[PDB]
């Protein structure tokens, strides 16, 4: 894999620096202009060899601390708790105040002070590669995927994003002031004397370690627990639904709508069941367009609701992939990244 | 309540708040509040928080001026500072044991400002005028 | 001469020699010269270079506790201090120049540790008494 992503991406630079040849200002063509912005990409080539270096060294550094990160006990160093494991667990499930307070302090001084030199150069290298591909900042590159240009009616100035963003923010903020009045009030009744109902909520009383998805806060805020949410698990292990025929119903659902059947060599490649200890294999489901009509799952799938919903998820995936087939392979993708 | 104040935080209890009242105790001949005033301020702080925990934790804590942070500075000359570790933000020293310091070390404080306990108030350390002694 | 003396140094001309009588100007109620007391002291110095730097000089320079540095400290209270520049030891300031920022805001330190012009004495900068205003 690695010899064969190596060649694919030497491949691709040739052909960058080929594609060179055709400037915009003469291509009056729309769809083999976006062909060549595609391909004509500078990317991290326009750095000179110790800045590119430079910048490959301190983002290969920073996921290794973001990925090694462990809290220890001063008493045992020994015994150390990683991300993944156990910490978010008592990010997710511990009531106490100290315990989860000390989980978001230990991994926010173990992690960010490690990272933060590091980040200031990745700030400047980055700022520096996007003003030599002529753009303002590397904020301004990051917009520049919904930018477009020279389509009447349908341009969008890579300006015109943060405008609509904070435009749009101000029209969400009412019903975000009601859910956090909501949930601050239930947090008073579960942290007494921490949650002040006139102030803001503490950043480790989230359910999640950086706050990011308040999922985990619904056992301290559902608005009547004694009525038991849809579950319908049990019931497709009455019926005895296997990982084969989940896949079928998601199948029948799209048809349902007009969209087309599944192909003949997706169910043969497909790995729709963990192959179990013999064979090692990952376990997020992804979605895997190789080409020439080669559409693929890649799913440890259990006996679950949320396994169903996941398979529709990547069924959806794999849809929208067929959809744009015959598109030029730099066109094989969505509109925009979401 | 529906919404939030940007004011509030759970370590805001800490915070010590100070008020100055330079034209009043000085009249004329009052200098002005710059910056240089407030590093001094910090500096004489840090002495009271080095003097405390010398004289009575008997521990010796390298603070600095670095280590009295300040905020809500306005014209009446009027801020909440509160004293951190020496080297580590995260530690917030308790209100109590720097209302001791501050006791402790008042006069010096007043003196390096030319103050009296009057134009210095702490907002929550009150001064004691001292008992009347009676004759025979 | 034949040897050397391990106490003359180029830069030594900077220096300015402080000494310092508590007993005399308090008698009684005098506190003990420690470690605390000269953090105050080089902070005062600090505050004093930067009030010099701002109000003559027009530069926002950071002076810091750790740019006053302090030799030759004796029981008598007797040492000698140069100031350097904020981030930069090679560089030293001219004696002139901490002489007349000393000059400048010599009551503040003076009223820092209750002293007066007699027992906080700064060997080089002598104080002005005042002229004597006749009647008419
Ligand atoms: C900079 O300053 C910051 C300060 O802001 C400082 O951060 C602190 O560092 C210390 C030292 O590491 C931390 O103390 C550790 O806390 C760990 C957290 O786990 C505990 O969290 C709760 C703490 O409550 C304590 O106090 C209450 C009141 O006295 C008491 O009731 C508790 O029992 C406890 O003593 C605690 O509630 C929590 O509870 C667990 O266990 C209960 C059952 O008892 C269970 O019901 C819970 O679900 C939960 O599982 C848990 O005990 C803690 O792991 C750690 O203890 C280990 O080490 C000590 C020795 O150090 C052993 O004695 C112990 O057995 C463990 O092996 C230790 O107590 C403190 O939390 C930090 N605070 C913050 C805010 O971060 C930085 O270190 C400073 N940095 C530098 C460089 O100086
Ligand atoms: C921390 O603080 C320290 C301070 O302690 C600071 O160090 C100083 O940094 C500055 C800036 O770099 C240095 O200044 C440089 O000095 C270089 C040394 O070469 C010269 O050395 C002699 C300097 O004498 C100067 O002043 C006298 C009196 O006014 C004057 O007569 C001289 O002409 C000169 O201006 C000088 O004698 C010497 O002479 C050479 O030329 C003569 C002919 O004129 C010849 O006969 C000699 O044989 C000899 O070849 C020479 O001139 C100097 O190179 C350098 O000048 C270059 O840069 C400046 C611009 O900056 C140009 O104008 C110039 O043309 C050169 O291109 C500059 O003058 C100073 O010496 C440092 N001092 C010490 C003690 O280190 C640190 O930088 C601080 N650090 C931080 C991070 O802030
Ligand atoms: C831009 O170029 C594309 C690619 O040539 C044109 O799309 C068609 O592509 C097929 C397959 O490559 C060709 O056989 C056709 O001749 C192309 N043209 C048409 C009209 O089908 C596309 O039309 C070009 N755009 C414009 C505006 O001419
Ligand atoms: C990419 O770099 C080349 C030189 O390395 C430069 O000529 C060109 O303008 C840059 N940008 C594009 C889009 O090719
Ligand atoms: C579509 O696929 C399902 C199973 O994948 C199959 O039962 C059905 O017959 C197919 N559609 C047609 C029209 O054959
Ligand atoms: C007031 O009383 C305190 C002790 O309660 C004492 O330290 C302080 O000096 C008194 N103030 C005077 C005597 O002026
Ligand atoms: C002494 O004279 C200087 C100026 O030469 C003056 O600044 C200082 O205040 C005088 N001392 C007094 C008036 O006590």
């Amino acid at each position: 894999m690695n010899n064969a992503g190596d060649k694919w991406s030497a491949f691709l630079k040739e052909q960058s620096t080929l594609a060179q040849m055709y400037p915009l200002q003469e291509i009056q063509n729309l769809t083999v202009k976006l062909q060549l912005q595609a391909l004509q990409q500078n990317g991290s080539s326009v750095l000179s060899e110790d800045k590119s270096k430079r910048l490959n060294t301190i983002l290969n550094t920073m996921s290794t601390i973001y990925s090694t990160g462990k809290v220890c006990n001063p008493d045992n160093p020994q015994e150390c708790l990683l991300l993944e494991p156990g910490l978010n667990e008592i990010m997710a499930n511990s009531l106490d105040y100290n315990e989860r307070l000390w989980a978001w302090e230990s991994w926010r001084s173990e992690v960010g002070k490690q990272l933060r030199p590091l980040y200031e150069e990745y700030v400047v290298l980055k700022n520096e590669m996007a003003r030599a591909n002529h753009y303002e900042d590397y904020g301004d590159y990051w917009r520049g995927d919904y930018e477009v240009n020279g389509v009447d009616g349908y341009d969008y100035s890579r300006g015109q994003l943060i405008e609509d963003v904070e435009h749009t923010f101000e029209e969400i903020k009412p019903l975000y002031e009601h859910l956090h009045a909501y949930v601050r009030a239930k947090l008073m009744n579960a942290y007494p004397s921490y949650i002040s109902p006139i102030g803001c909520l503490p950043a480790h009383l989230l359910g999640d370690m950086w706050g990011r998805f308040w999922t985990n806060l619904y056992s301290l805020t559902v608005p009547f627990g004694q009525k038991p949410n849809i579950d319908v698990t049990d019931a497709m292990v009455d019926q005895a639904w296997d990982a084969q025929r989940i896949f079928k119903e998601a199948e029948k659902f799209f048809v349902s709508v007009g969209l087309p059947n599944m192909t003949q060599g997706f169910w043969e490649n497909s790995m729709l069941t963990d192959p179990g200890n013999v064979q090692k294999a990952v376990c997020h489901p992804t979605a895997w367009d190789l080409g020439k009509g080669d559409f693929r799952i890649l799913m440890c799938t259990k006996v679950t609701m949320d396994d169903f919903l996941t398979a529709h998820h990547e069924m959806g995936h794999i849809q929208y992939d067929m959809a744009y087939a015959a598109q030029p392979f730099l066109l094989r993708n969505g509109a925009n990244e979401g | 309540f529906v919404g939030w104040s940007t004011d509030w935080s759970p370590y805001a209890d800490q915070s010590i708040k100070v008020r100055i009242s330079l034209k009043s105790a000085l009249g004329d001949k009052a200098y002005e509040w710059n910056d240089n005033e407030m590093y001094l301020f910090r500096s004489s702080v840090a002495y009271a928080m080095r003097q405390y925990f010398l004289k009575v934790k008997n521990q010796m804590i390298l603070f600095g001026e670095e280590d009295v942070r300040v905020a809500n500075l306005k014209p009446r000359i009027s801020f909440n500072f509160f004293v951190t570790a020496p080297k580590n933000v995260s530690d917030i020293i308790p209100r109590t044991e720097v209302e001791k310091a501050i006791r402790m070390s008042r006069s010096r404080i007043n003196d390096a400002f030319r103050l009296n306990d009057n134009s210095l108030e702490f907002l929550g350390i009150q001064p004691t005028l001292g008992p009347p002694n009676q004759p025979p």
